[PDB]
RNA sequence: UAUACAAUUAUCAUAUUAAAUUGUUAAGUGCUGAUUUAACCAAUAAAAAUAUAAAUAAUUUUUAUUUGUUUUUAAACACCAUUAGGUA
RNA sequence: AUUAAAAAGGUAUUGUUGCCCACCAAUUUUUAUAAUAAAAAUAACGUGCAGUAAUUAAUAUAUUUAUAAAAAUAUAUUUUUUUUUUUU
């Protein structure tokens, strides 16, 4: 693991005199820590052991340099170095150790380490439980980061092309709309800066007229249509082609059309409840009339078929 | 000893809290005299916690 | 037995001898259910009576004739006061509120083994190391933290007349001025009333106890009200 | 049944006399079930089982 | 399964 | 089982002082005299003018060994 | 503190092994247990044994000649002690 | 078989003792006590002092108890905790006796002070044996010789209790006929 | 000190001992490690019996102390090699030198200093205090002057 | 800690701490600092049931000095 | 330390080769000089008897 | 254990009456339950 | 037949924030033979020893999963046999 | 001239000539109609003596044996009555 060089570039840009001093004193022992601004925290110097900066090991022997090099770090030290390297690339500032991004990357690395350890030796039920708890915490951190920003998501989730993490736990809970209820409960229910992501003028409805958001969009000439898969596009095309097909079919081949019209005309006579009374008008006949569903009628077997 | 039940209950509480709060007053399984030296590969030699199994 | 008849006030079940003490600072009022500190019934209670009661440095209930928690300073500031007045008994240089004490059930646990004299799970974080290794390894040619001045916060409170600044006025051992209710809308006149005695205190330290016209009128009203009180 | 029927704040899990009446029921149930299990297992050694076996025997044709 | 003194009443046996 | 011989006659260690507390006697004698059909005793007639101190709670209720309840016994 | 380099490894090893050569004009350094082990000559042969272990050494395996090693007496530290010891030797 | 097992070191036609003996032996690294017996110190007294040490330290008790029979870990923990609690209670009981004996010593010292007051300091010293009649050095030398011989402290070890072999050996560390649970 | 092994080996010939030490050193340096120091004691007399080639108890052995700094991955392999080497009668591993039980948690205090000062030897006496005083004073006098050359 | 357990409130724990301190004969009680708890303490002080109260501007807790009469 | 020493061979599995030499470091309860905080009561009753006999 | 729980003392009658500020009878008197049947004749 | 538990502590199956897991050592005669046990007794009989510093308390345990049967050298060893052995 | 002088228990109240245990034996009830199974009441019989500090302690789970209480093992407990070591 190595530090990104954006830190060196930023330090040289911010402090020209100190950077030039370091460059001119390269290879010479230094009694004053010019790199204090370069290394605000202990975790920000993970190249060498014990948070020793590279510039400090200048007037010392190559034996000491090798002993403090990366090749002499323990497993825990290597894990912490990798964690710090990943965290500093997502932290909003040097001291950012509470943001959901840094929390998520730290928890993800810890989960990876725990999974590797469990693959080696799986007889640690304590490790299994702590891995489950860390996975839960990582899921919560990512759910919280979702609402604050998603550019970080399209930056981080491309790691190994996961694109499927934060999967809903179960269909029974997901159907009742409790998977998205976490955003409501976390206080990030509605915080997206809607105006920047899309035009908010056509995303609402007129109270005075009562027309829906779609009606407002069509009146304003806008179209808020989500990306569509193949099946819905096929359905739309098939339904659109209906009038064009029928207009030519009726003219070209009126025989079959007239036969079907005769059949429908006689079917309307020979049916059930030709009068449009309340019984026939009942949109959900089995649900409305249940007391006669067992002994009077046999057509329906279940009293309800939909959510209502 | 049975007039000092509270002290041993505290000991058991400490052990239970240590082992993820699952096993209360449970001890690790007995192992053979040379269990760490005569058991073949793939078998646990050092006894584990009653929760770890 | 009394436990068989009355069970709402007494619990004879083992592992529940801790009680239902609400006077602790723990996250739950059930001491036997809390999992922060575990009672060592065999050795605790040396200076706090029973083993289940909170320690002297972790108590939130105070008697009438018992000293309160000393202030940690970490005399110099008593020059203006009586020269022969020694160090204030309520000022301690080493006082840790959350100072963990060694407990056998939590720290030196031996139930897993046969409880032999030679074994037992022990953690060394509870008590500071007495080994001479400490100072020798932590011996440096350069001076210590107080000389190097690496602390910028200082005291948590901005200005303490007892610690940070010189101390003026008169000492108040019993909490009398610190436990009182203001009788004036501007909180300049304060009053503490017992069953028969009423004490009225002027609190204007910003102006060296100087009274304005409105303050003097309010003070006169309070004086002639407290003097003309029935039980005064 | 309810083995731990001791009164409120009983310093013991149960009562020795009360536990015997439950142990007797458990022992009797286990004994009768074990005896019936052994009998129905020994049913397989009757010659009727041999007749069933020879009836279930298949034909091996070369 | 119910112990019952036949010679003397149970309450009379119990009220020691 | 083993039980101490005098466990049955063991005094209650938490409420054996409330009976002998001076304030209980003071209040009961005050009510009894105020009923109007009881000749006041000399101790009541004297201690009505000099009631005992208020803050002398016993260690049984204080459960704090470092409390100096009695100024005389301090 | 100087680590042993790869190039000087054999020289360091030879010096470490020759730290006990059964013959010197200066006292031998103690080991990590503060003891005086057997003084060995070249090519790995025990030739001197301290008097404390002398009886055990001669009992475990006989006909194994080994002069009982005696620590070098201190004379440069204090000259008067050397004269006293020589006078004691003369007086027997 | 372990070296402490009941059928260990058995003498039989088919049984051959394991390990090498003599010089560097099987017990060469496992000998707990080694003493160089010297003239004027009998080996019987050496063995007596060693046995008294290992008995008063409650170590032979544990050795026999763990060696002869097998006892469950629960039983061993129960016995050890009972022993610890009984020892603590006995220490608490004996502290009061020590305090009262110190008080009685104070009373004896007060009576000695009363005797000093009623007889004179010099008279009390003479009664205590002050060398006020030691005209020559030999007179005080005789008492110096007496106290020098009295200072000689012989070994204070006492005879160890015997071991009782009860039938079926319910308890193996039993050293007295008193019955125990 | 990162790691410190203590080995007991047969009192072989000088050539054989040198060959074994060369093999151990080559094995250590192959994994890109650094030996902090290696000290050799004499032919000691261990209490426990260690069996020789002829399955007989040999009560004489030679002690070697090997202080070094290597990563865990390479340390496992090197320790396995040293333990499986025939000449090494027995090897003991010391791993808690970085964080001894006597120790906000400054790690560089014990890593720089050798194991000898971490674990005082029996022959040490009171004069080591005066020796420490003299060494500390000279080092604090000369360290920056020698560093800024 | 669990669903079955009652959902405790600052008013509830303040009341129980005050009651326990009263039963144990204490002088000062440290009680949680909320607007409702401070109002309750002020009303009790006004009615004389409590010797006094002080809201030290600490986010967690404030102090209440109790009163006793005739033992 | 005992485990490490036994494993390496520096310490015997049973007994101590410095029990006699460690007696000076071990505290000695002199019979002549009384200690007020003695664990045993005989060391106090002997001094009581001595004073009474005087 | 088989027995139910019993209070140490009574519940204050004033508190018991005060906790009944939203009982079903009070709700009916306030008119919260909407009427859809015929009710009394 | 209708007509007011508790919530300050309740022993039989309601576990849910917890640091675990893994170390490679010990013991090796055959000799003229009565060991163990209340008693009988069976066949080489001696043996396996290393720790701490370090893992956040939380707002979706609603979520993986988990509580002394866990398979081989010795020592232990329950059915059954009776001159007396097998068997975790 | 070697001696009396400690602790330590009712499941019994008809109070050991006691409660109590299954089996055996006898009457009968309830669920059930399936050649079922299960559960409950009962003063005298027969085999015993399992439990009740109760004659090799008792409790819990697992295995096993069977005229019956139960018994023996593996593991975990004591509603088992208890006996003094603060660096020899
Ligand atoms: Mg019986």
């Amino acid at each position: 693991v190595n530090i990104p060089e954006t830190r060196q570039m930023k330090f040289e840009e911010q402090h020209p005199l100190l950077a030039g001093a370091l460059r001119k004193l390269e290879g010479q022992p230094k009694g004053f820590p010019f790199w204090y601004r370069k290394y605000p925290t202990r975790r920000h110097a993970y190249e060498y052991r014990f948070s020793i900066p590279v510039e400090m090991l200048d007037g010392y022997n190559d034996d000491v340099k090798k002993a403090l090099s990366k090749g002499m770090m323990s497993i825990q030290e290597k894990q912490f170095a990798q964690e710090a390297m990943y965290m500093e690339r997502y932290a909003e500032h040097d001291f950012d150790t509470t943001s959901p991004a840094v929390l998520a990357v730290k928890r993800a690395l810890k989960c990876r380490v725990l999974r590797n350890h469990l693959l080696t030796n799986p007889h640690n039920n304590i490790i299994k439980t702590v891995l489950a708890n860390t996975e839960r915490k990582l899921n919560h951190a990512l759910r919280r980061l979702r609402k604050v920003d998603f550019k970080k998501y399209w930056e981080i989730i491309r790691d190994h092309d996961v694109q499927d993490i934060l999967q809903p736990p179960n269909l029974v809970t997901y159907r009742q709309g409790s998977y998205w209820k976490y955003d409501w409960n976390a206080g990030l229910a509605i915080s997206t800066n809607l105006a920047d992501v899309m035009d908010p003028r056509g995303l609402n409805g007129c109270v005075e007229t009562g027309r829906s958001r779609s009606e407002v969009a069509r009146d304003l000439g806008l179209s808020y249509t989500r990306p569509l898969h193949e099946n819905e596009k096929k359905q739309l095309s098939h339904q659109a082609v209906y009038y064009e097909r029928l207009a030519k079919f009726k003219m070209e081949q009126p025989e079959a059309a007239r036969a079907m019209e005769r059949e429908r005309f006689v079917r309307k006579f020979s049916g059930m409840f030709v009068k449009m009374d309340i019984r026939s008008g009942a949109p959900d006949f089995p649900s409305t009339y249940r007391r006669l569903l067992g002994t009077k009628v046999v057509r329906w077997a279940s009293k309800r078929h939909g959510p209502n | 000893p049975h007039d000092w039940r509270h002290f041993y209950a505290q000991e058991k509480l400490v052990r239970e809290r240590q082992q993820n709060g699952h096993a209360y007053g449970r001890r690790p399984k007995q192992f053979s005299f040379g269990a760490r030296y005569v058991k073949t590969d793939g078998y646990g030699k050092r006894p584990r916690l009653p929760y770890n199994k | 037995p009394i436990e068989f008849r009355f069970y709402q006030r007494y619990a004879n079940h083992p592992n529940r001898q801790s009680g239902i003490q609400f006077l602790t600072h723990y996250n739950t009022h059930q001491r036997f259910r809390v999992n922060k500190d575990y009672i060592d019934y065999m050795h605790w209670g040396k200076e706090q009576g029973q083993a289940r009661l909170p320690h002297r440095h972790q108590r939130v209930a105070f008697d009438f004739n018992d000293q309160l928690h000393p202030t940690r300073i970490g005399y110099a500031w008593f020059a203006s006061q009586d020269p022969t007045f020694g160090h204030h008994p309520d000022l301690s240089s080493s006082f840790d509120p959350n100072y963990r004490v060694f407990s056998h059930p939590e720290h030196w646990n031996k139930m897993f083994t046969k409880r032999r004299p030679g074994e037992g799970d022990i953690d060394l974080s509870v008590l500071p190391s007495r080994s001479l290794l400490g100072p020798l390894m932590a011996h440096s040619d350069t001076k210590g933290i107080p000389y190097f001045k690496v602390d910028n916060r200082g005291h948590s409170n901005g200005r303490v007349p007892g610690v940070n600044a010189p101390f003026f006025g008169e000492f108040d051992q019993k909490m009398m001025q610190a436990m009182s209710r203001p009788l004036n809308a501007n909180r300049t006149i304060t009053g503490n009333d017992g069953r028969f005695s009423k004490t009225i205190m002027i609190n204007e330290p910003q102006c060296n106890q100087a009274l304005s016209a409105k303050t003097a009128s309010e003070l006169s009203k309070e004086i002639d009200k407290a003097t003309n009180a029935v039980y005064s | 049944g309810q083995v731990t029927f001791g009164p409120r704040n009983y310093p013991y899990p149960s009562s020795r006399w009360l536990a015997r009446r439950f142990q007797m029921k458990k022992h009797r149930i286990i004994k009768r079930f074990r005896f019936r299990r052994y009998k129905l297992a020994a049913v397989a050694n009757l010659p009727f089982a041999k007749m069933i076996r020879v009836g279930m025997l298949p034909e091996l044709k070369s | 399964l119910h112990q019952y003194p036949t010679a003397r009443h149970k309450s009379l046996v119990k009220d020691r | 089982y083993k039980m101490p011989k005098n466990m049955g006659v063991a005094p209650r260690f938490d409420t054996w002082n409330e009976k002998y507390e001076p304030w209980e006697h003071m209040k009961r004698m005050g009510r009894l005299v105020g009923t109007g059909f009881y000749i006041p005793p000399e101790w009541y007639n004297h201690f009505r003018m000099f009631p005992p101190i208020n803050h002398n709670f016993q260690q049984e209720k204080t459960l704090n060994p470092h409390n100096a309840s009695e100024p005389t016994q301090d | 503190i100087n680590y042993v380099p790869h190039a000087q490894l054999r020289e360091h090893i030879d010096k470490e092994l020759d730290k006990y050569v059964a013959g010197k004009n200066e006292p031998y350094p103690l080991n990590f247990v503060g003891q005086m082990p057997f003084l060995e000559d070249g090519d790995g042969n025990i030739v001197e044994v301290p008097e404390s272990l002398l009886s055990n050494h001669m009992a475990e395996h006989p006909d194994s000649t080994a002069k009982p090693h005696e620590p070098h007496t201190s004379s440069s530290i204090s000259e008067a002690a050397a004269f006293e010891e020589r006078m004691l030797r003369a007086m027997v | 078989y372990m070296m402490y097992h009941r059928k260990a070191m058995g003498t039989m036609k088919y049984s051959k003792w394991k390990g090498a003996h003599g010089g560097i032996s099987h017990f060469y690294g496992r000998t707990p006590m080694v003493e160089e017996v010297r003239p004027n110190e009998p080996i019987t007294l050496v063995d007596r002092r060693i046995m008294h040490y290992v008995h008063h330290s409650r170590l032979r008790h544990f050795q026999l108890f763990r060696s002869y029979q097998e006892k469950s870990n629960s039983t061993e923990c129960k016995l050890r905790e009972g022993e610890m609690l009984r020892r603590r209670w006995h220490r608490r009981l004996q502290k009061s006796f020590i305090a009262f004996m110190q008080f009685k010593t104070m009373k004896v010292l007060e009576d000695q002070a009363r005797l000093v007051n009623t007889y004179g300091q010099a008279a009390v010293n003479a009664a205590l044996g002050d060398p006020w009649n030691a005209t020559d050095n030999v007179a005080r030398e005789r008492k110096s010789a007496a106290v020098r011989r009295q200072v000689r402290a012989l070994p204070m070890v006492n005879v160890v209790p015997k071991h009782v072999a009860t039938m079926k050996q319910i308890h193996n560390d039993r050293f007295n006929y008193r019955w125990r649970v | 000190v990162f790691y410190s092994f203590v080995l007991v080996m047969k009192p072989r010939q000088r050539r054989f001992t040198s060959q074994a030490l060369r093999e151990i050193g080559v094995a250590v340096y192959s994994n890109g490690g650094l030996i902090r120091s290696i000290t050799n004691e004499g032919i000691m007399r261990p209490y426990s019996r260690f069996r020789d080639a002829d399955n007989t108890p040999l009560t004489y052995a030679r002690y070697i102390i090997l202080q070094l700094d290597m990563g865990e991955e390479e340390m496992g392999k090197v320790d396995k090699i040293i333990r499986e080497h025939q000449d090494v009668l027995m090897a003991l591993k010391l791993n808690n030198l970085e964080r001894p039980v006597g120790i906000a948690y400054f790690p560089l205090d014990t890593f720089t200093r050798l194991e000898e000062e971490i674990n005082w030897s029996p022959q040490t006496s009171a004069d080591i205090y005066t020796q420490l005083e003299m060494n500390w004073k000279e080092f604090s006098r000369t360290r920056w002057s020698s560093f800024l050359r | 800690r669990r669903r079955e357990e009652n959902l405790y409130t600052p008013i509830y724990d303040f009341c129980h701490r005050i009651r326990e301190a009263t039963e144990q004969r204490k002088r000062f009680v440290v009680v949680p600092s909320t607007i409702e708890t401070r109002g309750c303490a002020r009303v009790m002080h006004d009615h004389g049931l409590v010797a006094g109260f002080r809201d030290f501007h600490n986010d967690r807790a404030f102090a209440v000095e109790l009163k006793y009469f005739q033992g | 330390a005992k485990a490490q020493a036994i494993r390496i061979g520096l310490y015997p599995r049973f007994g101590n080769p410095f029990w006699f030499r460690s007696q000076k470091f071990r505290p000695k309860a002199y019979q002549e000089n009384y200690d007020p905080t003695t664990y045993s009561t005989k060391r106090t009753v002997e001094h009581f008897a001595y004073n009474w006999v005087q | 254990r088989s027995g139910k729980a019993r209070a140490f003392v009574f519940r204050d009658p004033s508190l018991r009456m005060m906790r009944a500020g939203s009982g079903y009878q009070q709700l009916r008197r306030m008119g919260m339950p909407m009427q859809v049947g015929m009710g009394w004749r």
